[PDB]
C-alpha cells in the first residue's frame, strides 16, 4: 500500500543479503536489535509486498523513514 | 610523487561534465527520490539550501577557541600523504605562520568538531538531516548521550561523522580516493576555494581504483589520467559542493582556505556504500580511517524499515521504552 | 593512545 522507489528496494534487497551472509564475528549485530533472524524474514516478506511499488507514487517528497 | 601536480592544474583535458548546478530550492526529498543522488551538484549560492555558517571573517584560531587549544587533531602530511597529529593551537600555529617560512606542506581535512560550541555555529543543507542515517536511523538516545567532542572510539555512542572543519594552506593536495563506507559528501567553501578532480565510480574505475590503492605507486600516477572520463573543476567562495557515494576524488587548494563539511549514509544508494566498504576491507584499510559502527549502523536501518512500514519493532523492550519516552517530549 | 574512528584521509604512497 506504500510504495519505495527502486532505489530503495533494490538498496534492501543488498543490504539483507550481505548482513544475513555475515559470518558471527563480522555480524555486528548491535545492542537494540532482538532478534536479527527474526528481523532477516520480516524484511524479505516486505520486499516481496513492496515488489510491485509504483514508481510515480513513491515520489511523495517526505521519507518512509521519519521520527514522529 | 612523481607527476606534475601543476600540468594537472593546466591542462584542458580533463573537461567531462558530471555536475549539476542547482538551486537550493529544488534539492529537496522529491529530488533524492527521483534522481537517487547519482550526481554530483553544486549551488553556486545558498539560497533554499537551509544553511548556516560561521562569522564571514572567521579564522582558524576561532575555529580553535571553540574546540579547545588542547584538542588533538589529524593532520595530514601532503608530501607522503600520511597522517600526523598536533594540538589545535600547534596547528593554528602553523596556519598563521607566513607562506615562505612553513618548512612543509600540512593539511587538516578531520576536524569533527560536533559536541563542541562550533558545532551549533553551522548547519548542513535541511535535505540532508532529512536522509542522513545518523538522525533517522540510530537510536536518538545513543546520540543523545553523547558528550566527547574528539574522536576517541571508545567514547563514541554514534557515527561521529557529521561536521567537519577543514583548513587548507595554498599548495595543499588530496589525492584520489573514495570518503569512508561510501559515504556522500557536503562541502561548503566558506572563504577560499579548492579545485576538485572527479571520476564516476563505474564498475571499470572502482576497479582501477583498487588495483591502483593494492599496487602503492599512488604518488607516481595521477589515477585521472587512466580513466575515460575525468572532471577537473574550481569551487568558490561560498559554492557547496554535494558528492555522491563512490565518486572517486582528489582536490588541490590554490589559497589559504576555510571548509564546513561533513558525510552521511543514505537509503538512496546502499549498493554503492557496500561496495566501498567491501573495497576498503579488501584493501586492508585500517579501521580509524572508516565510518564508524558500520554494520551496527545497517542493522539499525533495516529495523527502522519494517518497523515505520509494517509497525513490527525489532528493537529490544528497553530500547523501544527509551524511543517512546522521546516521542513525548 | 585512545584509538580513533571517522579519520578522513586517503592512503598513504
Ligand atoms: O579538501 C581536501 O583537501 C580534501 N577534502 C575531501 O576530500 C573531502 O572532504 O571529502
Ligand atoms: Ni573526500
Amino acid at each position: 500500500q506504500v510504495h519505495l522507489t527502486h532505489f530503495e528496494l533494490e538498496g534492501l534487497r543488498c543490504l539483507v543479503d550481505k548482513l544475513e551472509s555475515l559470518p558471527l564475528h563480522k555480524k555486528c549485530v548491535p545492542t537494540g536489535i532482538e532478534d536479527e533472524d527474526a528481523l532477516i524474514a520480516d524484511v524479505k516478506i516486505l520486499l516481496e509486498e513492496l515488489a510491485s511499488s509504483d514508481p510515480k507514487l513513491a515520489l511523495t517528497g517526505v521519507p518512509i523513514v521519519q521520527w514522529p | 610523487r612523481t607527476f606534475d601536480l601543476e600540468e594537472k592544474l593546466q591542462t584542458n583535458k580533463y573537461n567531462a561534465n558530471f555536475v549539476t548546478f542547482m538551486e537550493g530550492k529544488d534539492f529537496n526529498v522529491e529530488y533524492i527520490q527521483r534522481g537517487g543522488l547519482r550526481d554530483p551538484l553544486i549551488f553556486k549560492n545558498s539560497d533554499g539550501l537551509g544553511i548556516k555558517m560561521p562569522d564571514p571573517d572567521f579564522t582558524v584560531n576561532d575555529v580553535k577557541m571553540c574546540v579547545g587549544s588542547r584538542r588533538m587533531v589529524d593532520v595530514m602530511d601532503v608530501n607522503t600523504q600520511k597522517g600526523i597529529e598536533m594540538t589545535m593551537a600547534q596547528w593554528t600555529r602553523y596556519y598563521e605562520t607566513p607562506e615562505e617560512e612553513r618548512e612543509k606542506l600540512y593539511n587538516v581535512i578531520s576536524l569533527e568538531f560536533s559536541h563542541t560550541r562550533l558545532e551549533n555555529m553551522v548547519q548542513r543543507p535541511s535535505t540532508v538531516d532529512f536522509i542522513d542515517w545518523v538522525d533517522n536511523m540510530w537510536p536518538r538516545h545513543l546520540k543523545e548521550s553523547q558528550t566527547e567532542s574528539t574522536n576517541a572510539i571508545l567514547e563514541m555512542q554514534y557515527p561521529k561523522v557529521q561536521k567537519y572543519c577543514l583548513m587548507s594552506v595554498r599548495g595543499c593536495y588530496t589525492d584520489f580516493h573514495v570518503d569512508f563506507g561510501g559515504t556522500s559528501v557536503w562541502y561548503h567553501i566558506h572563504q577560499g576555494g579548492k579545485v576538485f578532480w572527479l571520476i564516476p565510480p563505474t564498475a571499470h574505475n572502482l576497479e582501477l581504483y583498487e588495483n591502483w590503492l593494492l599496487s602503492g605507486k599512488q604518488g607516481d600516477i595521477f589515477l585521472g589520467d587512466r580513466v575515460s572520463d575525468c572532471q577537473r573543476i574550481e569551487l568558490k567562495q561560498g559554492y557547496t559542493f554535494v558528492i555522491p557515494s563512490g565518486w572517486i576524488h582528489a582536490v588541490y587548494t590554490p589559497t589559504d582556505t576555510l571548509v564546513f563539511g561533513g558525510n552521511f549514509l543514505h537509503s538512496f544508494n546502499i549498493p554503492m556504500q557496500l561496495k566501498i566498504y567491501s573495497i576498503e576491507d579488501r584493501t586492508r584499510v585500517p579501521n580509524k580511517f572508516r565510518y564508524p559502527f558500520y554494520y551496527e549502523m545497517c542493522w539499525y536501518v533495516l529495523e527502522r524499515y519494517v518497523y515505520c512500514i509494517t509497525n513490527r519493532s525489532h528493537l529490544t523492550k528497553d530500547f523501544q521504552k527509551e524511543s517512546l519516552s522521546m516521542d513525548m517530549e | 593512545a585512545p584509538a580513533t574512528g571517522g579519520v578522513k584521509k586517503p592512503h598513504r604512497y
